[PDB]
């Protein structure tokens, strides 16, 4: 109604989208995982699928507002497409990645902006040892495709996968669920890279 | 806890 | 006598698109299901196949006209496209959602609007049991994603699942079929989390 | 000749654009079909693929042209995204139907469509019985998801299901094939619901 | 009955 | 570069498309196929999979342009969207045929235009007896879906099939494929109806 | 920053897009893969899956500017929908091929671009001996779909495949992986044809 | 027949 | 021989 | 190396 129809258009409609990040105005996203679900296990192959939200939190000056100038307006929710989004992607998946859920985001007054996709992913993990009492351990790295550690500094809050709504009927069983900030460099390059490792270790229930 | 819950979070992002 | 052009038009096309609810602005959402069919159940993953139709009803002040003023068109149907819909998600599914029926609405002159795809969906499901005379119990939560309590309220006129027309010669037999609103509270957060139940119990015919 | 360029601007150039049928502007669909292939047979879940071509028909005052304004021209093929057409769907389907064809009507000076897609459906059926001499029978029920029969009229062309081009080879012998509009009264409801049901009685060749 | 049937339940909204 | 993207512009940009051919304006369209290789077999179902090359020519006077006004261009490539292509279906798949290649097409200053789609086609074939020393035929027939021989005439310039660059380690080989053009009357209908038959004979290696 | 902003909207919202490459006009691409796995080998069809990154780079006249008047800006990141692509194919794919990964493009001020996305590739090979010590040898070939030798000259830097990132607990042990550039003449036509061969050696693990 | 040849029966919708 | 390679074909259009 | 890792190609595209 009223203030939030007038408030989306100056933001979006005053032309043009945020062209991303650059090495003079660079950006820190804030990653976190919660793992819902071992699917499926393929040992023939060497995929393992998995079902997981992804957090993402970022913020843009361009995104900023008075709530006094909008009826006292502090944050909306809005559809993802309507907003740059980071590219932090799976560098190890196998096939295209599937969406479970609404590609919805929320945009804060001070540019803030909270955006959490349900999805299924399958990516490259021998299985080998899933049916043991110690289990198998699998890691899939995830990061910008295109920005460097100068462009976009990628972060978490905690190294703990949140588990507390794993499925508790699965037919795989969660030993533990880590997710790890990288920061390396090359030989050639003087410009540093970043990732988050997702490392989970589970068995068969 | 809510935050473990993508509505809730996305209602409280900063705390989250 | 075609004067409803003439309402699609300054309904859809004067300025207003409708930005979703809020807790100033919040709605309510009306959800039953009508069971057709189980079609598979996979014991390897544990994930079970349901095509039911999701009926879902909402009212729009947005919406409202005065019939006299347009022919005495009380209702007209538009694709769900042309129109703002919730968010409604299944909070356990692990593959998008399939669409099996035509998406088009009902909008009523008091601003009512109902909605009811045809949907097939794989969702987490330990089928352990379904062999027996007794049978398994599955239960997957809908629920906004984006919107709380407070923003979207969530619920049914009947416990009960519609099973008229539940396929005669199913591989699962309906032993039970229930849904139910449940509110979650959090001691962090004074607004309330809604979803609604459907558990359903079953075997093999 | 360049005769038809300025027929297809001054049609799909009028502000109708056709808003679908009424209880008072109600419309006459008729529904055929072509038997092509019984593809498949799935014992496990109860579901049949078919492949088949379904003829619609139906006729718009608001696609009537004057052969002599516009060189003679009785009629044109187009995309039929340029046309409305009816929600005619298949009840029992377990999966969204695969269009075969391409997807091109004729629109003739008269204002009457037609219109034949080629489809694969999955079903529901219970294929119990097929394997043996007498085989089994299965149905399919094709419908409007919106409109009542006051607002859409079902009906069939010819009398007898076109077997004439049924695969030879195919896995699964066609022993009879019917398609019947059917009519029925609810204690509820006064109005008519309508459809077309596609009886097919077949076994394994 | 009528509202497991769509076309039905869209046509009675306030029954359905 | 120079004056290519003013040709361009002046073919496409005025004047709308081609609306297709008709009884006054008729249309030879040649057709020619490379079979690349024989996927998959399936005996369950009676299915086969091709991949081959389909070459496709035309001719639109509307497509004709001097070399000399546009600095001595003879033709172009463009995108297969800018353009009328003709809707020539394979008339007994299974599957919706899958795309291979970019859609670009030639066109030539005498209006003549060419394009070589790479296409994954499942077909309705019997494979019973592939396993023998003489193997199996199968045919799949290829035309038109809308109009008739007196609108589109479908042709070849031989009824060899080019085996040249089917793959050498196939699992199948290749006995005979031939791509014949046929031409059949119905006792109710005037107009011919045309279509090319493309039927191999092959067997395991 | 508001001058990368204004820049892509000076040469994105000019009147026209590149046209594509001419013989007065012509370009080289050069073309690299890193190779992250084997994902799938099929011994019943002849089809073997491969995950990649595809790097590919070329230059455009139509894309410089002068980094003095946009800011010092010397180059950015855009949608590689947003910029005109060589059409560089696999020659014996018999699925589409999967994008595994955003499609983003760097450009520079020189007309320079470059673009890595990651992909799911399927194709014609006969694995027969992957159990053996010896292992077995698939090879595909990619090149332009419609450009000539004088048109598109296609390049690699190197002819070894970057198997730095190759999945360490891959079910498949790669022997060799060579990407080498082929030039092929025909009596009818002086014009050179460009690939570059695809050549994979290995064995189960 | 003509009817099961959709190119056929398009061009002869009074017939099919 | 030119005319089984597509990008060939295309560019001997007369020809092929 | 760096030429494996996306972003650092797309840094490096002539390194590369």
């Amino acid at each position: 109604q009223a203030n939030l129809m007038r408030l989306k258009s100056d933001l979006f409609n005053r032309s043009p989208m945020y062209p991303g990040p650059t090495k003079d105005d660079p950006l820190t996203v804030t990653l976190g995982f919660t793992l819902q679900d071992i699917v499926k296990v393929d040992s023939s192959t060497n995929e393992v699928d998995l079902v997981y939200y992804e957090q993402q939190r970022w913020k843009l000056n361009s995104l900023m507002w008075d709530p006094n100038e909008y009826g006292n307006i502090t944050d909306f929710r809005t559809s993802a497409a309507d907003i740059w989004t980071p590219d932090i992607t799976a560098y190890s998946s196998t096939r295209p990645v599937q969406v479970l859920s609404p590609q919805i985001a929320v945009v804060t007054h001070d540019g803030s902006v909270m955006f959490i996709p349900a999805q299924r992913l399958s990516f490259m993990c021998d299985p080998t040892g899933v049916d043991s009492e110690e289990g198998v351990t699998c890691a899939v790295k995830f990061g910008s495709w295109v920005y460097s550690g100068f462009e976009i500094d990628l972060k978490t809050d905690t190294d703990q996968v949140d588990l507390s709504s794993y499925y508790a009927s699965s037919k795989y069983e969660i030993l533990s669920a880590t997710q790890t900030r990288q920061v390396q460099h090359y030989s050639c390059c003087p410009e540093p890279y970043i990732d988050v490792n997702l490392v989970v270790k589970f068995r068969e229930r | 806890g809510c935050c473990s819950l993508p509505p809730c979070a996305l209602n409280n992002p900063k705390y989250c």
